[PDB]
């Protein structure tokens, strides 16, 4: 019958896996053709980030399942440019098949790609003309956030948006440990709004209802609760005695304890809250669960849903006195901003488009990696393919003073990196061969390594004046976690598929 | 369409069945063997380079394949690694004895020839066995560190593998009670350089939401021990709330009364209720792995509990010290300091994530190599030098014996030669030159010229301290011969179905 | 059946499309499997000649290219490509439900504007104004496109510039003459005064003759009347000694008893040359053609003054010099292959034909396709003016005029979607002197770089292409 | 356009890789039973290509390449096919990458001239005064044969044939044209001689004298015709009696009776040479030898048709071979003399064939007066230098010249493959040894090992490699430019 095995297995997986890369190699670059996302249920959206593309796609071959598994293990590392790992995966796999045509064993191709990567990262450190003083760099951080927004008209509000980004990385700037944690989630995206109404609020505005629907909302006092207290005619008369009891024992236990804006998560009757309103104190019914940390950090406290543990130093906490109409046509939401600073900080987005919500959360997280890589390791590389051409030239140069057959891996390596400026030039609607080799000749005649591919269609190929800037951690992680998986695919030969009844 | 159930078709079907299951584990031989990927069928991707880890998770439908995979199962119960070598050797025995069967030679004759050749080989391995014990291996232990160096020699890891070699000889020497893979775990730590790794004297576990409660626990404590509980800790309509409040009260009071420092369970503890179960007044832990369950009871000694106010004698009994430290930034569990310390866990502090695979391929046999070089001293070389010496001896024994066994013992000889031939093919070199240049100076110069895995040229593995245990090779080729003669002795497979 | 006419004509225009321009790539004229072995050719004119054309509507386009062939030489490929592009444009207008007669009328009034807009940029060169040389060497070189003979290209322009003093009566293309042998290269051509046939009496026949009055011979109880016919042909050889001639054309075959008896009477009998050279023998030397020669007795012969026959360097290198009208400036190369035989003759005919058009009328327009863009912009401006459906029929007439400098850029290997469109945009304001340079592949001043083309081939292309279009468009059935 | 260009690529690569294994002296012989009874046991691929049933035109161009290489240099006949097939194969990546074929063509021309100038100065010049390097090239060429014992018998003879007439043809280089050749059955091999003038091997037996100092030559091709034509035979021999010729050759072009006894007795009464059916290709060079005019017309005989001679004898050379040796003509002796005498048949064909190979190698040593170390070394050298040149090069050419480089490496690897070595590793170590050592490092197929071949003495004249590279690049260029076929003339 049939049984696919041997080196023909390695031929079949590569043309499988690079086919996935052939899906993603048109999404590289900010001028890359961004791409829909249609569920089996029937939902429809658009996305440009390749990580969402590979994650929410459902593949059939196990090599592609491995690919999306490992590239989701790159999203925590970088999250930006995870497309290029798949593109380099397809490129190195194609060149490895080209070496397999001449009979080289794929183990030798794999560790030759490893030696070429050990040329690559170190030469990337050699061409690292980074500016390391990028700490109080509020003026070049406009250009840092500029290329992240460059595919849209968000640059026209980057005087708002990029300054939101620089204030965001200012507020999260733990100057010694240098990380966004699980508490510092920087998103409040109001679906509906405009370009500038994505603006500066370091506070909590969630869609929960009021204490009273005509209550004076001015609760300046930090004396604010959060309750773990649920609802858990002699039946209703005993329950009403429990209700006025719950008043004169829960609220009087509060008067012993200090948990005043009783935002209950469960059932309640608001006439007790109305009698609190006649005594001039608020209490909200049926509020949401996991927002206790986000509310409570607004002066510096943490999660306090308890009856008794919410004391005068661990109250429900509030940010900054401002009173704007949250729901204009919507119900006006909670003013949880009165008092002090929020470390686990969260910004006001009023983006009406799901694209501008998706980019302003995840490109802000990518800032939170690369402006983390302006504090954690302040090493930037001028991108736009210039890093790849500068790296590939030295990989080909180190493929000269080495005596082994492994040499043919490194020449197969460098050309594979040439798919990165090619797909930048192909998606930007130019000649992919001639532009990249002209930039390569301009680099071999002029030793500036910041000559790349004009993706923005600006003046020249010099990435200094246009500031197409990646970080060296984002480049090194990309190349190393492309090599560490090209070796993984090349080390795997026989997919004896279970349940696929081998006759 | 091919029907094969008569006697010569029976044996031909049996040896094709062993050849296919040998090809199913052919590439995995050696330290740098090719990985094989299988699934469960539902999406549980398993990439393996081990043999029995492949073979158990593999399917097996054939009778003769099933009656060799039992020998394969028997070989992993000794040390683990080596199950591919015995199966590949027995399959090459069958493939080399193949053309003699259909030409008209009897299976009992070739079985007896296999047995006599095996007795000759197990004789000749004993005389060339060399002990290396009192050449400074436990006192002035550095030469036993030198074979600890044989895991990752002359690499960029080798500078850190100096520390890894010192710590693997410590991970063997401090705990030698016929040590196992269970008593020494490795723990991956992201971030940092590979030189910053460690070997702790105790357990080490990352804490998650369902794992463990709250920091600032009694670390520097004289006798910190464990409650090992199997009940949860977490939180008519007027008669169901007060009972839960009272249960919250008595489970709070259990921590004061029993005096447990850290309660352990296979049940979730709330880290969204972090201070709320710091309002248990002490540390706790939940959702426990079995290695934590052993290595804090068989080594530390934390007692097991049953009820509402379950007190015991070993919830604050004799262990040395507690620790909870940002190892690589993330705070980990440490019930370290075990009074019955067959527990020293490796702490892989390093940057890249897939170096866990590198260490669990390269230091998971280095523990085996070092603890075997302590366990066995009568050792021989590796790299297929030993099979080559036995092949030379039996190539002589074939032509120096009259009778029909002469063609069979030589068939016993050349069938050894795929052991390095599969090795270099897993390395990448040409098998033909690396075998001919091996055999020339092997038949002229000396014995222990072997196949080097790094530069792919014939070297002296006895001088590179590549020690293979003599008893392990004895059991290996004994099992290879036994699984050979079992399939050769099999002719008929009677089915007798249901219907 | 109107669609398959368009298909048959578009296929013929495609089979000269990749040979358009002097970067054209060669096709294979494989044929009937007896001895078809190979034929590579950049010349698209001989491609359609060796095409066995099946559709009869495509035969009309083939013969329109044949009308273009004998007119000026090269220009068949441009006319065929432009006409097939006009038909590919017109079938898109037919599917939008426009009547073909309106498209024909639009072709006509568009071709009128495209004809006069060539005259708006009618630049005349200084070879017929101030007696320059290189300006006409440019058109003599670009008519030698897709060829090799660039070494003695200056000899070709010498035969051009000696024509305006010696070989024009009205731009005479009968005083030109080309022959060659094999063995050697481009560097073998020189000035000769006729054909290559030798003295034939042998080692005794001397070189210089006195006066060659020259015409055609006839030839050279049953056996006795056979001897009487021998006596009559012997009467003829007595009647030719009293002439006094020194050469003669021998159009019919002759053995040694007529031959030696001719040459002993001083008659050099030239055995049956090709009649095209005998045309130059007829008046340029001055010796006519007949069948009988009984009645020319002293007066009705040919008239010339000197004919000499030398033997230089492995050829029959006869230099027929000293003729009465010394105009038969003959090229004798010694080429490489058999292909250069027809190639040098037909290419000098193509070159010196439009060079004779310049010595008639030396106006020229810049080549490289910028004249096509000028006619395209001129008919596009008239398309924006007139109402009716015919304003659509002008626009597609623009589009084929965009495709003619496109294909020249396309067979150059370069991109053609950008800088042809850049040339179209730049031609609207950066006026007519700009254009496409194919050799360096850019946009440059064609008047500075001198890539010109004769007006008497551009008008003949642009008129006859629409003339071929209006014929086959008006045909619908069979 | 692309779908037919790819078909040309595939057909030419198929016709090139069908003979790619036969490269080198260790190239294995073939056996294909295609045609109508063809047995093709031969290790040389030229006669393999001459019997190939070729239908595709681009595949036929590579067969034309073999005969072009045979005419130009005679050596490297399979190499001009294998290099062309590798270049057309490497053009597929350039086609699928996006480069138009005209750019590929001109970049291949640039790499061709760069490779030619890199090859021609990395060589060693040999001189016409040096006759020892002619014996060196003979030991590379005339030996390793069955004329290995006839190499001392044959090589200095042709060397002295050039030393006699160092002829002014193609910059005073060796033509096919020293002093006329013959070949004769019977006798022994050492009965070869360097003649001086025209020799006939055909049989004349005149009891009358044919041995005259001032012997005349008449080139009468007119044989006898039957009737009247008897009186015409009489009249012809009256003209021959008026001639006085004694060494006239006589052809059978008109009819088959050439000198019957009416004419034959009247021509042994004046005792003429009678040799019939002169071999037709050597007739015109006999005309270029003597000076008598190629005239079958019996009445166009003149006194200047008196062909001149000094000594013409029907002499039994080497004891018993009655041959007609003539000296003292106007230009006596056209081609290149090796009188291949020998009793066996293999010493008749193989001595002549090896002398033709010696002719093609001595004309190769003076058309271009240099010589390189053969055996895969200059291909590796060009693959290194053109890779550096393409690294310095700009534009879309920078890959194609690089694609010109890698396709140059098929000649050593096949030489590594045919010699039993592992090809890719041996090519890698050959490149690494050459990059830090010398040019002359190659693959000694005569001993089977990678070494310095200038020590191991397998060298070749430079014009073989330059002509093979130029012819292969030109055919690759043309087949790249071929983009359309059309049938039915």
């Amino acid at each position: 019958k049939s049984r696919l095995m041997g080196l023909e297995a390695l031929k079949s997986h590569i043309m499988a896996a690079k086919a996935v890369a052939n899906t993603m190699r048109t999404s590289l670059g900010p001028n890359g053709l961004d791409k829909m996302m249609v569920d089996k249920d029937g939902d429809v959206t658009v996305t440009n980030d390749g990580a969402t593309i590979l994650s929410m796609m459902d593949v059939d071959h196990q090599i592609a399942k491995l690919m999306v598994e490992l590239s989701k293990s790159q999203d925590d590392e970088i999250g930006d440019g995870t497309t290029g790992v798949v593109v380099l995966a397809g490129a190195l796999l194609e060149e490895a098949e080209q070496l397999l045509d001449r009979g080289i064993h794929p183990i030798r191709i794999a560790d030759g790609y490893e030696q070429a990567a050990r040329v690559a990262i170190e030469h990337l450190d050699k061409i690292s003309d980074s500016v390391l003083v990028d700490i109080k760099d509020t003026e070049p951080l406009i250009q840092t956030a500029k290329t992240t927004l460059g595919s849209k008209v968000v640059n026209s509000c980057h005087r708002q948006m990029a300054e939101i980004a620089v204030n965001a990385v200012l507020t999260v700037a733990d100057m010694e440990r240098r990380d966004v944690d699980f508490e510092l989630i920087k998103v409040e995206g109001k679906v509906g709004g405009r370009l500038e109404d994505t603006k500066l609020i370091k506070g909590v505005i969630v869609d929960k209802d009021f204490s009273h629907p005509q209550m004076p909302k001015k609760v300046e006092d930090a004396k604010i609760a959060i309750l773990t207290c649920p609802f858990e005619v002699e039946d209703y008369k005993a329950l009403q005695k429990y209700e006025k009891e719950k008043f004169e024992e829960m609220i009087q236990q509060i008067k012993e304890t200090g948990a005043n804006l009783a935002i209950c998560q469960w059932g309640f009757d608001d006439e007790a809250n109305h009698l609190l309103l006649q005594n001039n104190l608020p209490a909200v019914r049926w509020v949401g669960g996991p927002e206790i940390e986000l509310i409570a950090i607004a002066t510096g406290g943490r999660i306090v849903p308890r009856f008794s543990e919410l004391t005068a130093e661990k109250l429900g906490f509030a940010g900054l006195v401002q009173e704007i109409s949250f729901g204009t046509t919507k119900d006006k939401m909670l003013v949880i901003e009165q008092c002090k600073n929020s470390r686990a900080v969260t910004i006001f987005i009023r983006g009406g488009n799901k694209m501008i919500i998706e980019e302003a959360k995840r490109s802000l997280h990518d800032a939170l990696c690369v402006i983390r890589n302006l504090i954690r390791d302040n090493r930037v590389v001028y991108g736009g393919g210039a890093a790849e051409i500068s790296c590939a030239l030295a990989v080909s140069q180190e493929a000269d003073k080495c005596p082994t057959l492994e040499q043919y891996a490194m020449r197969a390596f460098a050309d594979a990196l040439e798919v990165i400026p090619m797909a930048l030039s192909e998606n930007s609607g130019m000649n992919p061969i001639q532009t990249m080799t002209e930039v390569r000749a301009r680099q071999v005649k002029e030793m500036n390594p910041a000559l790349g591919i004009d993706c923005l269609h600006k003046g020249t190929n010099d990435m200094k004046q246009q500031h197409v800037i990646e970080t060296l951690i984002g480049k090194k992680q990309q190349i190393s976690l492309a090599t560490q998986m090209v070796r993984m695919i090349l080390k795997i030969d026989d997919i004896r598929k279970p349940g696929e009844s081998e006759e | 369409g091919t029907d094969s159930s008569q006697g010569i078709p029976q044996l031909v079907s049996n040896i094709s069945a062993c050849q296919v299951i040998a090809e199913a584990v052919r590439t995995t031989l050696g330290p740098r063997g090719m990985d094989k990927l299988i699934v469960d069928g539902r999406g549980k991707a398993t990439i393996s380079n081990d043999g029995a880890t492949i073979l158990k998770l593999l399917d097996v439908v054939h009778p003769a394949a099933k009656t060799l995979v039992d020998i394969a199962k028997s070989q992993d119960a000794e040390v683990g690694d080596g199950t591919t070598s015995v199966t590949l050797l027995a399959a090459e025995f069958l493939k080399q004895v193949k053309p003699y069967v259909e030409e008209g030679l009897h299976p009992q004759i070739i079985i007896r020839a296999f047995r006599t050749a095996t007795q000759l080989a197990v004789n000749k391995i004993k005389e060339i066995a060399v002990t290396v014990k009192k050449a400074d291996k436990v006192e002035q232990r550095k030469l036993l560190e030198k074979c600890a160096m044989t895991a990752l020699s002359s690499k960029l890891i080798s500078q850190q593998k100096a520390f890894f070699a010192k710590m693997v000889v410590d991970a063997v020497m401090m705990l030698d009670d016929l040590l196992q893979l269970k008593m020494i775990g490795i723990k991956k730590v992201q971030g940092g350089a590979l030189e910053d790794s460690q070997l702790v004297a105790g357990v080490a576990f990352k804490k998650t939401f369902s794992y463990a409660g709250f920091e600032m626990q009694p670390k520097k404590y004289h006798n910190p021990k464990i409650a090992l509980l199997n009940v949860e800790l977490e939180l008519d309509y007027q008669a169901i709330v007060d009972a839960e409040w009272n249960i919250l009260y008595d489970k709070l009071e259990k921590i004061h009364h029993s005096g447990a420092k850290v309660v352990l369970s296979k049940l979730p503890i709330g880290d969204v209720a972090t201070q709320y179960f710091a309002d248990r007044d002490m540390f706790c832990a939940g959702r426990v792995p079995e290695e934590d369950l052993k290595r804090t009871m068989m080594a530390c000694g934390g007692s097991i509990q049953t009820s509402v106010n379950a007190l015991s004698a070993d919830v604050l009994g004799r262990c040395q010290v507690f620790e909870e430290t940002q190892i690589g930034g993330e705070r980990y569990n440490f019930f370290t300091g075990c009074p019955k310390a067959k527990t020293c866990t490796f702490i892989l502090r390093g940057g890249a994530e897939q170096f866990m695979e590198e260490t669990e391929r390269s230091l998971h046999d280095a523990i085996m190599i070092v603890r075997r070089a302590i366990k066995n001293d009568s050792v021989v070389a590796g790299g297929g030098a030993i099979e080559m010496e036995l092949s030379k001896y039996l190539r002589d024994y074939s032509r120096t014996i009259p009778g029909k066994q002469q063609l069979l013992i030589g068939a016993y000889a050349k069938a050894l030669e795929i052991i390095p031939r599969q090795l270099c093919d897993n390395a990448g070199f040409d098998a033909t030159n690396i075998l001919n240049k091996l055999r020339a100076r092997h038949a002229q110069g000396g014995t222990w010229y072997g196949v080097d895995i790094n530069n792919e040229d014939i070297a002296d593995n006895f001088e590179a301290f590549v020690w293979e245990p003599a008893m392990v090779r004895i059991n290996a080729l004994t099992a290879a011969s036994e699984a050979a003669c079992l399939i050769v002795s099999v002719d008929e497979t009677i089915k007798n179905p249901r219907s | 059946a109107r669609l398959t006419s368009f298909i048959g004509a578009i296929a013929i225009g495609d089979l000269v499309k990749s040979t358009l321009g002097p970067k054209g790539m060669d096709k294979i004229l494989l044929s009937s499997g007896r001895d078809a072995s190979l034929m590579v050719t950049n010349d698209g004119a001989t491609i359609l000649k060796n095409i066995g054309v099946d559709n009869p509507a495509a035969k009309v386009l083939v013969d329109m290219s044949r009308v273009q062939d004998d007119e000026v030489g090269d220009g068949t490929t441009s006319v065929t490509v432009l006409a097939a592009e006009l038909l590919r444009e017109a079938e898109s207008l037919i599917a939008k439900k426009i009547h073909p007669q309106t498209i024909i009328a639009g072709w006509r009034e568009a071709t009128k504007a495209a004809r006069e807009a060539l005259l708006s940029s009618a630049v005349d060169h200084g070879s017929d104004e101030v007696k320059f040389r290189q300006d006409l060497m440019n058109i003599a070189g670009t008519t030698l496109s897709s060829k090799l003979l660039t070494h003695h290209k200056d000899h070709f322009t010498k035969l051009a510039v000696e024509a305006v003093l010696r070989l024009k009566g009205s731009g005479n293309l009968e005083a030109i003459h080309i022959i060659k042998k094999l063995g050697g290269s481009l560097a073998d051509s020189y000035l000769d005064e006729g054909f290559l046939l030798d003295k034939k009496i042998g080692v005794n026949q001397p070189k210089r003759i006195e006066n060659a009055k020259i015409l055609i011979a006839n030839t050279g109880k049953v056996a006795e009347i056979e001897h009487a016919e021998k006596e009559k042909m012997k009467e003829k050889v007595e009647r030719i000694l009293k002439h006094g001639i020194n050469c003669f054309i021998n159009r019919q075959l002759i053995y040694n008893y007529p031959e030696q008896l001719f040459g002993a009477a001083g008659v050099m009998a030239i055995e049956h040359a090709d009649f095209a050279g005998v045309e130059r023998l007829a008046l340029v030397t001055g010796g006519e053609i007949a069948s009988t020669f009984d009645h020319p007795e002293l007066v009705k012969l040919g008239s010339c003054k000197l004919i000499e026959e030398v033997m230089i360097g492995e050829d029959k290198l006869i230099h027929f010099s000293g003729v009465a009208l010394g105009e038969a400036c003959t090229i004798v190369l010694r080429g490489a292959t058999q292909q250069i035989l027809d190639e040098a003759e037909r290419s000098l005919h193509d070159a010196l034909c439009v060079l004779a058009q310049t010595v008639k009328d030396s106006r020229t327009v810049y080549g490289g396709g910028c004249s096509e863009m000028l006619m395209a912009h001129a008919v596009t401006q008239l398309a924006n003016r007139t109402p009716g459906k015919e304003a659509v029929a002008m626009e597609s007439y623009a589009k084929a005029l965009r495709m003619l400098p496109t294909i020249i850029a396309d067979n150059a290997g370069y991109d053609s979607a950008d800088l042809v469109a850049q040339l179209r945009a730049a031609h609207s304001e950066g006026n007519t002197t700009a254009g496409l340079d194919m050799r360096e592949g850019t946009i440059g001043d064609m008047a500075i770089l001198g890539i010109t083309e004769s007006f008497q081939v551009k008008r003949q292309v642009l008129l006859s292409a629409a003339e071929a279009a209006e014929v086959i468009l008006r045909v619908d059935n069979i | 356009p692309a779908q037919i260009r790819f078909s040309n690529i595939s057909a030419a690569k198929a016709v090139a890789d069908a003979i790619r294994t036969s490269l080198g002296p260790k190239g294995m012989d073939k056996m294909i039973q295609d045609g109508k009874g063809d047995v093709t046991i031969t290790n040389d691929g030229a006669t393999i290509l001459k019997q190939m049933q070729v239908l595709h035109p681009a595949a036929r161009m590579l067969v034309e390449l073999s005969k072009a290489q045979d005419i130009e240099a005679g050596d490297g006949t399979t190499s001009v096919v294998i290099i062309a097939g590798s270049l057309l194969d490497s053009c597929t990546k350039l086609l699928q990458k996006g480069i138009h074929p005209t750019i590929i063509s001109e970049s291949f021309q640039k790499a061709l001239e760069k490779g030619i100038e890199i090859l021609t100065d990395m060589s060693r010049p040999v001189e016409l005064s040096d006759r020892e390097t002619l014996l060196n090239s003979a030991t590379t060429s005339l030996n390793s044969k069955v004329v290995s014992q006839y190499s001392s018998l044959l090589s200095p003879m042709s060397v002295n044939a050039v030393m006699k007439v160092i002829d002014p043809a193609t910059a005073t280089s060796v033509d096919l044209r020293d002093i006329k050749i013959v070949k004769k059955l019977g006798g022994t091999i050492d009965d070869c001689e360097l003649v001086e003038g025209l020799v006939l091997t055909q049989k004349v037996s005149n009891s009358g004298i044919t041995r005259v100092e001032k012997a005349k030559i008449g080139l009468i091709q007119f044989c006898l015709s039957a009737p009247e034509e008897r009186a015409y035979i009489l009249n012809l021999v009256k003209q021959i009696k008026k001639t006085g010729c004694n060494v006239l050759l006589i052809q059978k072009s008109i009819l088959r009776d050439a000198l019957s006894d009416l004419a034959l007795h009247f021509l042994n009464k004046m005792k003429i040479m009678v040799i019939k059916d002169i071999e037709r290709e050597d007739i015109e060079f006999i005309c270029k030898t003597i000076g008598t005019k190629p005239v079958a017309h019996i009445d166009q005989f003149t006194a200047d048709m008196l062909g001149s001679a000094e000594l013409a004898e029907e002499v039994n050379l080497n004891g018993s071979g009655k041959l007609l040796k003539i000296t003292g003509c106007a230009s006596p002796g056209k081609t290149v003399t090796i009188v291949v005498r020998g009793s066996n048949k293999l010493v008749i064909e193989e001595a002549e064939r090896s002398i033709h190979d010696a002719l093609c190698v001595i004309r190769c040593l003076v058309k271009k007066r240099a010589l390189i170390a053969g055996g895969g070394a200059p291909e590796i050298e060009l693959a290194l230098r053109l890779t550096e040149y393409s690294r310095t090069l700009s534009g879309m050419e920078s890959y194609c010249v690089r694609a010109f480089a890698d396709a140059m490496e098929v000649i050593p690897s096949t030489l590594a493959e045919n010699a039993g070595l592992n090809p890719i590793s041996t090519v890698t170590e050959l490149r690494n040894r050459h990059a830090q050592g010398e040019k002359t490092a190659g693959i000694n197929v005569r001993k089977g090992g990678i070494s310095n071949i200038l020590e191991e003495l397998v060298v070749q004249p430079l014009l073989v490699s330059v002509s093979a590279l130029t012819l292969a690049t030109e055919t690759v260029r043309s087949i790249l430019k071929i983009d359309d076929v059309v049938n039915t003339r």
